[PDB]
């Protein structure tokens, strides 16, 4: 794919739309990860002028400012690398063409969901010919522990303290499912030594990056020693999986489970709540996903059930050898 | 999402939209009929149903209607009550899905040639449009490429009659820019007909993004999305999709089995797919009334609306066995889960005489921010109500009471508010 590590403990960001909340959120897991810095160099909001918004570090109120212009915020912040978009759904293409006209910005957020997948697909063609990462649309984000965090991914300072988020584990994770992201933060922190990386992709047809862009990043990431993958009915994106394992690219080992096999067992179709999750072909459903993952290699649960278990198998294997 | 338009609807925006040279005929040209139908009315509105023979065939997005015996292709209009006798309002199962043969499209039959005949599809992808023409070419458009009838002729109509390939181009160029501008993603054409008098679109199916409403919404006009053939259409679900346009939330609600004791309310795109994969998974499938999901920050007032229609849907007829609502969720990133549960415990207390009287157990399990107040006020409401609720917090695997709710595992009084 494009970038391998997408952010460090020194990341900055840039977040479009006035969400004092997640960035506030965004502060506080800044502070348990002890970075020297708030990730949030500026907002962007062009309904009102430029001010400064109190936050809080530590105990200690800070002033961040609000920029009217993407411009003004982009040329006083030359150290973000990071966008961040809560623009919504009507606005959020233009925005996010706006941002990569700027050559310092690598990554960048998409929140909103509803945006139409022709705009999307778009974004897409603008990102990979610029080497930008685009995680979503229709997402809340992700969490790299210790270093910066997406947004409202991973709730308040309780839970990043008690699934262990201030500090990496060996484990990386992507899924679909935002809210089953933090699900998987709290399973992997009470099976293994923890998250390293988590990226939810969001739930579109057209994700800005895919299962295998963040699957090889892992692969080629020295700290992750293991891959968790969450899978959903729609698409064939987690077929790339069986192809990277095949083709030798990947030999860490994978954990997947596919979600929505429940469709099959329907006598008509359904389209569930994530706009891609609708499967239009035999090969789409999460059963057929997740018995070809399984013949290939990856290490698959019998359902959801089990996920836990087998995460924390192959982790403990992984000790016995010397790998962790 | 994409969604499925019926053949009328798509024919109707492309005899409107569409920009070509090619002569196409019948434009309009169709009637559509249901158990209801007032058939002199009709034959006032489209006195062209005594002009030529028919063809006839529903429209509920059923494929393969030629197989399955229900196209009636070449009638007279008394050929076509005929036809309709002895399955317009009945009951018919297409593969594994049943419901009742309720809405027809009659359009005037078109003499031709198997050598007249077309096959055109546009469908989407990630890297772009592929194009299908068969008289099999297939040709990607680049996401900002340009489809002309030149390139049309180059690509695609290499094996096509020769004093065809100039209108066949013009058309499938116009058809491209109307699927362009109208944000569809999936058109097929099958078939397509030209004889020497023009252009004949025999059959549509399409797909739309939805999400482009507000693109679309001056072309599309008052656009209907019809349920998949199986299923019915309930207002219900026009209710919590009209709470789900007014806000950035989403909620969500398709009803299953209305009459099915096991009903969910969950939170969460994902979790409430892997709430509905457990109870499938543990033999529910048939009493599995729904599925839906609220996310994305609701207020309290959004889910008392959206939890008060579940509720109410759940009251309709009493169960020998009573009835199971499961309450449910990951743990939450941002949403107000305290918020949200006193919306739930507000329509709880409103409907509890009903959910009484129709013996409703409910399970709880919930994490996310201010969950420990959202999971005390629903002890509370079950004290208050006589209702049994069992709660659970974070250190409840997420399904795990799916297979309490079911029987096959016990109640852990002791993991009770944690
Ligand atoms: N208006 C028509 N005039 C002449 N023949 C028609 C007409 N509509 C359909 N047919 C014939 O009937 C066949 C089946 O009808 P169609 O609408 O294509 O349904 P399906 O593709 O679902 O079987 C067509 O492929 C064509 O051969
Ligand atoms: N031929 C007809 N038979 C029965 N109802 C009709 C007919 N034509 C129009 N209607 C109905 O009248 C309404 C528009 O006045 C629509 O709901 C439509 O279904
Ligand atoms: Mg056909």
């Amino acid at each position: 794919s494009k970038s391998t590590t997408l952010f460090s403990r020194h990341t900055k960001a840039i977040v479009w739309g006035m969400q004092t909340r997640a960035v506030q959120g965004m502060l506080d897991f800044d502070y348990v990860c002890s970075r020297d810095e708030p990730s949030v160099a500026a907002m962007v909001y062009p309904f009102t002028g430029d001010h400064k918004q109190k936050f809080y570090w530590g105990h200690k109120e800070i002033l961040i400012p609000v920029f009217k212009n993407m411009a003004d915020a982009m040329r006083k912040h030359p150290e973000v690398d990071v966008l961040i978009n809560f623009a919504s759904l009507r606005s959020a293409y233009d925005s996010t063409m706006e941002t990569m006209n700027y050559a310092q910005i690598r990554t960048i957020a998409i929140i909103a969901e509803g945006i139409p997948e022709a705009l999307t697909r778009k974004l897409i063609k603008k990102a990979d010919q610029k080497g930008v990462t685009i995680i979503g649309p229709a997402t809340v984000g992700g969490i790299k522990p210790g270093c910066f965090k997406i947004g409202n991914t991973g709730g308040m300072l309780d839970n990043i303290l008690a699934s262990k988020l201030y500090r990496p584990g060996s484990v990386a994770y992507v899924s679909r499912s935002g809210g089953m992201s933090n699900e998987l933060n709290n399973i992997i922190s009470r099976t293994t030594d923890g998250v390293y990386e988590g990226v939810a992709i969001g739930g579109d047809r057209y994700p800005g990056s895919t299962f295998m862009d963040h699957v090889l990043r892992y692969q080629d990431t020295p700290g992750v020693k293991m891959i968790v993958v969450l899978g959903e009915i729609g698409g064939t994106e987690e077929y790339k999986i069986c192809r990277g394992i095949k083709e030798g690219r990947l030999t860490k080992p994978i954990v997947c489970w596919c979600i929505g096999t429940c469709a099959t067992m329907f006598s008509s179709e359904v389209q569930f709540g994530h706009a891609g999750a609708c499967a239009n072909q035999a090969s789409e459903t999460a059963v057929a996903k997740n018995q070809a993952l399984k013949e290939a290699g990856v290490f698959v649960p019998r359902s959801f059930d089990e996920l836990g278990e087998i995460i924390q198998s192959v982790y403990e294997d992984l000790v016995a050898n010397g790998v962790i | 999402s994409a969604k499925a338009i019926s053949e009328q609807t798509g024919k109707e925006l492309l005899y409107k939209f569409i920009c070509t040279t090619s002569a196409i005929q019948n434009r309009f040209k169709y009637a559509r009929v249901t158990p209801d139908t007032d058939w002199a009315r009709l034959l006032q509105d489209h006195p062209w149903l005594l002009s030529q023979n028919l063809v006839v065939k529903p429209d509920q997005l059923i494929k393969r209607r030629g197989k399955l015996g229900l196209v009636g292709v070449n009638l007279t209009l008394d050929g076509v009550k005929s036809w309709l006798k002895p399955r317009l309002g009945q009951e018919a199962t297409v593969g594994k899905a049943t419901g009742f043969l309720k809405n027809f499209l009659i359009e005037p039959f078109v003499p031709h040639s198997q050598a007249e005949e077309f096959y055109v599809c546009i469908y989407a992808t990630r890297e772009g449009d592929y194009v299908l023409f068969h008289h099999a070419q297939k040709l990607l458009v680049g996401v900002d490429e340009k489809l002309n009838p030149e390139d049309i002729k180059k690509h695609l109509l290499v094996h096509a009659p020769e004093d065809k390939k100039e209108i066949l181009a013009s058309f499938i160029s116009g058809l491209f820019n109307f699927y362009e501008d109208l944000y569809f993603t999936y058109l097929e054409i099958n078939p397509l007909v030209v004889t020497k008098d023009g252009v004949y679109v025999l059959d549509l199916a399409a797909k739309v993004d939805a999400t482009a409403d507000y693109i679309c919404k001056v072309k599309w006009g008052d656009i209907e999305f019809p349920p998949p053939f199986g299923r019915e259409a309930y207002p219900e679900e026009a209710y919590i999709a009209d709470l789900d346009a007014k806000s950035g939330a989403s909620l969500k609600l398709t009803l299953l089995n209305p009459k099915g004791r096991i009903w969910t309310m969950v939170a969460g795109g994902g979790a409430s797919v892997v709430y509905s994969d457990t109870i499938c998974d543990l033999g529910g499938v048939n009493e599995l009334a729904n599925y839906g999901e609220y996310s994305g920050a609701p207020s309290e007032q959004q889910t008392y609306d959206y939890a008060k229609t579940i509720l109410s849907l759940m009251t309709r007829e009493k169960h020998p066995d009573g009835k199971i609502l499961i309450i449910g969720g990951s743990i939450a990133n941002f949403t107000n889960v305290a918020a949200t549960f006193k919306g739930i415990v507000r329509a709880i207390r409103d409907y509890q005489g009903p959910l009484k009287e129709h013996e409703v157990t409910i399970f709880v399990r919930r994490g996310g921010p201010n969950y420990q107040e959202g999971l005390r006020v629903m002890g509370e409401v079950g004290k208050t109500t006589g209702i049994p609720i069992h709660v659970f917090g974070t250190e409840t695997h997420m399904t795990a009471i799916v297979g309490m709710a079911l029987g096959h595992r016990p109640i852990p009084e002791n993991l009770y508010f944690q």
